[PDB]
DNA sequence: ATCAGGAAGTTCATATAAAAGGCAAACGGAAGCATTCTCAGAATATTCTTTGTGATGATGGAGTTTCACTCACAGAGCTGAACATGCCTTTTGATGGAGCAGTTTCCAAATACACTTTTGGTAGAATCTGCAGGTGGATATTGAT
DNA sequence: ATCAATATCCACCTGCAGATTCTACCAAAAGTGTATTTGGAAACTGCTCCATCAAAAGGCATGTTCAGCTCTGTGAGTGAAACTCCATCATCACAAAGAATATTCTGAGAATGCTTCCGTTTGCCTTTTATATGAACTTCCTGAT
């Protein structure tokens, strides 16, 4: 049988801290696993393509944060912008 | 001798592995290199979707005295909520079922 | 009897009923069944299209939903 | 005497989340309309495949009623007609509406 | 007496191509709206972005009522209402209607 | 004075009549100038994001061209 | 030595686009590592084709406007009269195009 | 000023295959121009998937047949298939 | 204001399928060091966007009449859901089976890579022509007898 | 069924805006060896989809009625297109002007390449649990009074 990675490990444990006593079923944990695959695939292809209408060669943070406030709607991206310029400034610290 | 390894999801505190994010940003082909802190904002804004997610579906599921949530309650959680909608507008979700709404005319 | 003659009356009031239809006229029931093989011609000609580049016979799930998310009908829960 | 079951059946079916067309006859109208595409030879579909495109053509055909009641409302009606859904499939487009 | 003409102003705007909206209250509208966007500060527009700008910003007007009259001839009426342009915004769905 | 307010009667029914339409009510000025108001708010967002994203402070045609063209609206003219 | 003359593989293949910057263009938009050497080939082809295909058609619709010069307006007709290219630009808005003439027929 | 490269000149060698009496516009120039930048990258984008699926490292003339057979609707993507395939049959013979 | 009777919600027990849990292995993420190389930064030309300011005729705003159009209502006639009854397509399931897709090895032909030379494509000139506005006649509506 | 006015169409003239044609030259495409690697081909296995048979019952097909609709017509009353007029506002020209974009050269910090080693992730048995199902009870909601 070959590797089959995906990210059923990673929603699981992000459940589990958004609420402790709850599991998911099977099926819907493949409905969350499309989910990240699917806005992994958009989220990186709107920036691969700012990238490349500024003649970059590099898929910064940069790129990341003005393809989330592209695809993101309303107060979701202005959330998720603050989520990700805490983590990588936490990167960058330690 | 080496130090202690420290992966970078628990470096940076986040949940998703931003090596796997690393990984598939370099061999999918969406540009030459790829920097250092974009799969750390990535990862962060990937856990960060899901955890929204996983609340309303979490709400949802409670409020149908149910401690497991099913696919309907993912139809639910996403179709009930503004933006989630508006995020995942053309997407059909499977063994999903639709929202109770009755036109007000016929009743 | 034809194979579309089996998408028979009670499915079709049955969708509509889900869809919220209160009364359902008589000549609806061959105006669904025209538009499901409408759909059904522009989906499985996609499957087939990316089966035969793969060099395949057997039409997996994941050529349809590659075949539906192409046409942006993005398919949640069959892996993806 | 009788009595009406309309609202007794929308209300019963739309907190169901199973497939409402039955599993055979769908299973062999897709393996018909395959034929005309594949030059006459069979190919096989998976089990997981002619679930897979019952579970979008059927979420085809509730969001179409859905938006073509919606023209029988807006008519002054109350019967869902043909020349609604035929409307509804023209307003959509040539993407999202026909096929 | 009075004679119809809405018949030979819909043929005489049919076969032209120029902008039907006037081109200075567009162009304050458009840096109108760019200053809740940019935090107070005045972006600079090119000339060939007001006009890039005012091209689809009718290109949508004119096929919104024209999917829009379809639904005022179905409902016998031959008067544009505010309801139906609010319904054929709503079918054609999140992406194409609204904005 | 506001500046949706520019937005005239009269340019409102010669896109009507280029529609095709052959009586308009009175209400539907306003409606017009509210589904404007809100097309221009959101492809005004994306040029401004692609602008900002670049650093500069002028707008081009590209960066319109850019916001039209994710929206599923492809505008040809202007350089794509 | 006696170094050969070039031929072009856009006269090689026949063709009017150029192969050598199809190609330059599938090999530096990020779309594969290896470009194959029949792809650009192939693809320039078939855009040429679809330009003869819009081409003809407009230069038509010049000749039925009594005009020489293809203008953006006999783009749009020969494009929107046709019910596939109608269907392969169909979410494209064409800059001084104008609509079709249309009118209802329970107006007249 | 930079090079500013585009399809101008072969728009019009096209054109002047097909209507030897007939010349075009600046604009409908454009339009022309752009119409070719996007069926470009329609195509190119679909083929880059489909060798991306099936875990390849090549767009050949293969992935360039499936992807016009995928975008170009109907009775148009039976006659494109084979003006590439009189074209690349006549290339390998040279 | 009053009862009937099925519909729906409670609630407790129970199988059982499904989810959580434990354990190995392989594979890929990380540490570390040597190397390249992209891009932010500084200095500079030059393009092109903004603001004014005047001239000005093009066109929208305001108000008043008149008649095509919307809307509520009533009545004739069609038709679709409800009900009774039988019976026939779906469904499970079951094992045999055989077409088929996933895995592994090997190598050869197609693809990249590096260098030199020719050559075609873009930018910037001089130059020629399609067409839009204008002037004026033949002809296809639109009354109103 | 017929005469005036008029809107449409057309025949032609020409000014000029714009397309066409003519030239340096520069980047880049092509030819020639070199080297490396991807993927078509063959062998094989183990997964998995098609086919069939008995049944079994549940859901569908058919007939019939009747009450809830659709459709058409009518009249009252609302409201939008047509029409006038003039003054306000958008269009144009333009000289300048100056911010802000585009181009060029530099080196340093960030990214890659390669090696080793170790810790994470997934796959496969094993238990333990949430949920479907049954069955009686109780409320309660709708038709009737």
């Amino acid at each position: 049988r070959s590797r089959k990675e995906s990210y059923s490990i990673y929603v699981y444990k992000v459940l589990k801290q958004v609420h402790p006593d709850t599991g998911i079923s099977s099926k819907a944990m493949g409905i969350m696993n499309s989910f990240v695959n699917d806005i992994f695939e958009r989220i990186a292809g709107e920036a691969s393509r700012l990238a490349h209408y500024n003649k970059r060669s590099t898929i910064t943070s940069r790129e990341i944060q003005t393809a989330v406030r592209l695809l993101l709607p309303g107060e979701l991206a202005k959330h998720a912008v603050s989520e990700g310029t805490k983590a990588v400034t936490k990167y960058t610290s330690a | 001798a080496r130090a202690k390894a420290k992966t970078r999801s628990s470096r940076a505190g986040l949940q998703f592995p931003v090596g796997r994010v690393h990984r598939l940003l370099r061999k999918g082909n969406y540009s030459e290199r790829v920097g250092a802190g974009a799969p750390v904002y990535l990862a962060a804004v990937l856990e960060y979707l899901t955890a929204e997610i996983l609340e309303l579906a979490g709400n949802a599921a409670r409020d149908n005295k149910k401690t497991r949530i099913i696919p309907r309650h993912l139809q639910l959680a996403i179709r009930n909520d503004e933006e989630l909608n508006k995020l995942l507008g053309r997407v059909t979700i499977a063994q999903g079922g639709v929202l109770p709404n009755i036109q007000a005319v016929l009743l | 009897r034809d194979n579309i003659q089996g998408i028979t009356k009670p499915a079709i009031r049955r969708l509509a009923r889900r869809g919220g239809v209160k009364r359902i006229s008589g000549l609806i029931y061959e105006e669904t069944r025209g538009v499901l093989k409408v759909f059904l011609e522009n989906v499985i000609r996609d499957a087939v299209t990316y089966t035969e580049h793969a060099k395949r016979k057997t039409v997996t799930a994941m050529d349809v939903v590659y075949a539906l998310k192409r046409q942006g009908r993005t398919l949640y829960g069959f892996g993806g | 005497r009788r009595r009406q079951g309309w609202l007794k059946e929308i209300r019963k079916l739309q907190k169901s989340t199973h497939l409402l067309i039955r599993k055979l006859p769908f299973s062999r109208l897709a393996r018909e309309i395959c034929v005309k595409f594949t030059r006459g030879v069979d190919f096989n579909w998976q089990a997981q495949a002619l679930l897979a495109l019952q579970e979008a053509a059927e979420a085809f055909l509730v969001h179409l009623f859905e938006d073509a009641y919606l023209l029988t409302l807006h008519a002054g009606r109350v019967t869902l007609f043909p020349k609604d859904v035929q409307l509804a499939r023209r307003i959509r487009g040539l993407e999202e509406g026909l096929g």
